[PDB]
């Protein structure tokens, strides 16, 4: 249940015979499957500390790239810490992933998507003048405007509330 | 409860908002002549008013405000209406609203249709702005016509209560006394004055014998801004209504013996606000509006 | 001690995807086969894709479609992430066409309908594959298309473009090999158009050993049409393969096309009098434009904007020479208004500044987010026009 959590043990290198010994199997020799220089077993381990070592073509060795621990007897083993946040997918992706005040190439070519203006589009004479076409998602929140005239500026932008769209016009003196 | 009252309690204001729609907002510092011209340009009969000073939506600018300005400041066709051209939406709102201070209140999209219909009746308004409380953005202007067209599409499928088969006379829906109306020769300015005094949606245009030959509504008034004829109000309402006589539809009516269902079907099919109740000779007995019917349906 | 993950015994390698390695697996009890994508956590740290991998999982986990490869489970281990996916035995569509040649009209149409249904389903869910090609189209035992390898995909966001030249050159849209901005469905459609050509002709429409010649063919939008091709499906290909993305077919256009409609299964797709309101206006029209334009030099106009933002006492973070993010404190509500700015090019002389509203994840706030955006922009526009 919570005591069976899959842990990958992988040896990278060549070999005829590669084994895995650890505190979890009583340092018995567990054969690893070979996949073109990659040797692997997957084991369900309890949450906690475990120590392990590899037997590679007759040589007892740890994995230098993984964490190790040295005893007072001069024994060097690999060590692994099984944590719950390793098995919760989004907890693992969270721990894996680890100004504005003014201090002061060529410009991107304008996408033609933005030149389709929802208010220039003609609506049928038989329909409510307030009704509009359904906008491309890419033009939402963009500011469109009318050339300022009679000292009045006209601004508009299309926004999206739930499954509905609302194009808002604003008349401002400027 | 009834078939209609429970229906309006169920649905949310959001259910009536079009997939994609246009909303016009005026800053209150905008010149009020420009604002009415903008309403015509956008095909919109009322718009939210935004105050930059108070950073809040204040109220609605409607065609009624255009009618009030005309009647109040119109002098004659020989002199411009100075206040109409010079005033700002805020300046006139202060003069007009100085006597009575009322704070416009928006309806949340998550509120029901029973809330909306109740708010329209309680405040005696035809324009209810739907505003999202989270963002603070005004979403959609909700009207009697929008709500009744929604009910027509949805309730026709289901069983309807006995109240719908009752005649207009039995239910007593509409105003049958003190009907504000004008004559074919009545000047526009006079008709505007009646709008101001009685606060009615429209005025039946009657002949010598009281037989309705046409109707002059508040909506029709906005055509003065469309053609920029607002500076001459001396003409008769008949001359004012010549603009729509090109494709003329005989003024719509209904009788007291007809059922509420028959009447609502005629309203939604024609997409009109009210019907003139008449007798055998087309003489005006009363008026049945959308607000009358939506009050009848919201009460058991 | 065979390799086993969640009762599935891992077998031979099926292939290597965009990120990570994919091996077959077989249930120790039922014998059910799965495809297992293996993502080494240290490797997705090296390449900084951890966010891409997280979004891929979040969105693809909800997908259920006949013609998209299903993601059954994601198993996280201390060293590795195992994405357990449905397995199909037919292998690649590419290999199928290699061995059997072109497919006849009816079989090409059937497979194309299946694929396009999946491409549509993705777009409805705001996902864009961008690697579409016969190599990533998988067949099951019954010859049903299955889309896979979302490694190069991305997510569509309101008001946002995507600039990342992706996918094999032969299946890439002209704007993608040109390194321009795109909404992203128009690219998947171009790719789907090439897939359709490959099914019908057994070859590729844009291919050459000289890479400049290939890119010219793509940007010219010119390809050979075999005499045996149905004129109806030729018009379909021409519309899907438009160089101009604004003239290029949409999925709506393809569903309405007569060749596509023929024999289309239903499961694939889930679906006089003047108006009274518009009467006063008729009895009685300005053209809108985007942002603000200038024929001045891009160095001059980008400097002016920085100056004007400072004049208005606004706080701004610089991203690109042509990209700015601006914040304003509301003098009444004491909350913040956020908007982003980008300079584009229109023609040789003309350049354009674009204003885009930045949404807030904040608690209910006073005032109107929409209007405050407008007011903020107007202040700057006034200065820039003066
Ligand atoms: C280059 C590279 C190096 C290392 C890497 O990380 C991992 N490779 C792995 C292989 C295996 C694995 C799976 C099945 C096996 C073997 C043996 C027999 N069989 C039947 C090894 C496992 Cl259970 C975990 C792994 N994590 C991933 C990559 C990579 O990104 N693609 O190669
Ligand atoms: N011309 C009119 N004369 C008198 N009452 C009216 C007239 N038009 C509408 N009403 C009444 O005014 C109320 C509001 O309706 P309305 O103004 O049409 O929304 C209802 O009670 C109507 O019956």
């Amino acid at each position: 249940p919570a005591q069976a959590r899959p842990t990958v043990f992988r040896w990278t290198g060549g070999g005829k015979e590669v084994y895995l010994s650890g505190s979890f199997n009583n340092w018995s020799k567990l054969p690893l499957t070979r996949d073109h220089n990659n040797f692997v077993a997957i084991l369900d381990l309890p949450e906690g500390e475990h120590q392990y070592k590899f037997f590679v073509d007759g040589q007892w060795t740890h994995d230098p790239s993984e964490p190790i621990v040295t005893s007072q007897l001069g024994t060097v083993n690999n060590i692994i810490q099984v944590k719950k946040t390793d098995f919760e997918v989004f907890d693992a992706l969270m721990v894996d992933s680890q100004q504005e005040p003014y201090v002061c190439r060529a410009p991107p070519i304008l996408p033609p998507h933005l030149l389709q203006v929802i208010l220039n589009k003609d609506t049928g004479i038989s329909c409510d003048p307030a009704l509009l076409p359904e906008p491309n998602h890419v033009m939402l929140n963009h500011l469109y405007a009318l050339s300022i005239k009679d000292g009045v500026m006209v601004l508009s932008a299309t926004h999206r509330y739930k499954k509905k769209y609302v194009t808002t016009l604003l008349y401002k003196p400027i | 409860n009834s078939v209609y009252t429970s229906f309006m309690k169920s649905h949310r204001c959001y259910d009536l908002i079009p997939t994609s729609s246009k909303l016009v907002v005026f800053d209150t510092s905008l010149q009020v002549k420009k604002a009415f011209f903008a309403l015509v340009t956008n095909g919109v009969r009322a718009a939210p008013l935004w105050d930059s000073k108070k950073q809040s939506f204040v109220g609605m600018l409607t065609i009624t405000d255009f009618i009030n300005i005309l009647h109040r400041y119109y002098k004659s066709a020989l002199v411009q209406i100075y206040e109409l051209e010079e005033h700002k939406i805020e300046t006139w709102r202060e003069v007009y609203l100085q006597d009575s201070f009322k704070p416009l209140v928006c309806i949340s999209p998550n509120a029901s249709l029973f809330d909306a219909v109740s708010s329209l009746i309680r405040n005696k308004i035809h324009r209810l702005p739907v505003i999202d409380p989270e963002s603070g953005n005004t979403l959609y202007i909700l009207t009697h016509k929008r709500i009744l067209k929604f009910l027509k599409l949805f309730i026709t499928e289901f069983p309807k209560p006995e109240f719908m088969s009752k005649s207009l006379e039995e239910l007593q829906i509409g105003t049958y006394a003190n009907i504000a109306m004008v004559r074919t020769t009545t000047p526009v300015y006079v008709a505007l004055g009646i709008f101001v005094q009685h606060r009615v949606s429209a005025l039946p245009v009657v002949d010598e014998k009281g037989r309705v030959v046409d109707i002059y509504s508040k909506f029709d008034v906005i055509n003065l801004a469309a053609e920029k004829t607002y500076n001459n109000l001396d003409v008769s309402v008949t001359k004012a209504l010549q603009h729509r006589s090109h494709y003329f539809e005989g003024v719509l009516k209904c009788y007291l013996h007809e059922t509420l269902e028959t009447i609502i079907n005629r309203l939604v099919e024609a997409e009109v606000h009210r019907l003139v109740v008449v007798d055998e000779n087309d003489v005006v007995k009363g008026i049945v509006s959308l607000s009358d019917i939506l009050q009848a349906l919201v009460l058991t | 001690g065979s390799v086993k993950i969640g009762h599935y015994i891992l077998g031979d390698t099926l292939g290597v995807g965009t990120f990570g390695k994919v091996k077959v697996g077989k249930h120790e009890l039922t014998g059910h086969k799965v495809a297992v994508k293996i993502l080494n956590r240290q490797k997705i740290r090296s390449l900084d894709v951890v966010g891409k991998i997280r979004r891929e999982i979040q969105n693809l986990k909800l997908f259920r479609h006949p013609h998209i490869i299903k993601l059954y489970q994601v198993i996280s281990t201390p060293s590795d992430i195992f994405m357990v996916m449905e397995y199909v035995s037919g292998g690649e569509l590419f290999d199928y066409i290699c061995k059997n040649g072109r497919l006849d009209e009816k079989e090409s149409r059937r497979l194309f309908q299946q694929i396009l249904s999946g491409v549509d389903y993705c777009h409805r869910h705001m996902v864009v594959h961008r690697d579409l090609k016969p190599e990533n189209v998988l067949l099951d035992a019954h010859m049903n298309a299955k889309i896979a390898d979302f490694g190069l995909s991305n997510m569509m966001s309101d008001g946002e473009f995507l600039r990342t030249s992706c996918g094999s050159p032969n299946y890439a849209a002209p704007e993608v090999i040109s390194g321009r901005l795109y909404a992203g469905p128009e690219v998947d459609i171009w790719s789907s158009g090439v897939i359709l050509y490959a099914l019908l002709c057994g070859t590729l429409p844009f291919d050459d050993d000289h890479v400049p010649t290939l890119f010219k063919k793509i940007c010219d939008g010119i390809f050979y049409t075999p005499q045996y091709l149905n004129p109806s499906v030729i018009s379909l290909l021409k519309h899907m393969l438009q160089v101009d993305p604004m003239k290029r077919a949409t999925i709506k256009d393809i569903r309405e096309h007569e060749w596509f409609k023929q024999d289309l299964p239903k499961y694939l797709f889930p679906e006089t009098r003047p108006h009274p309101e518009r009467v006063p206006f008729l009895v009685a029209k300005a053209k809108w434009h985007l942002g603000i334009r200038s024929q001045s030099r891009p160095n001059d106009i980008m400097a002016e904007v920085c100056r004007a933002i400072k004049q208005l006492d606004y706080e701004w973070k610089v991203v690109n020479p042509y990209y700015l993010r601006v914040r304003r404190k509301n003098p009444v509500t004491s909350t913040y208004s956020k908007m982003s700015l980008q300079l584009y090019q229109v023609d040789s002389r003309t350049y354009l500044l674009d204003f885009r509203s930045i949404d807030d994840e904040l608690t209910p706030r006073p005032g109107s987010h929409t209007i405050e955006f407008f007011e903020m922009c107007a202040n700057l526009i006034k200065i820039l026009a003066q």
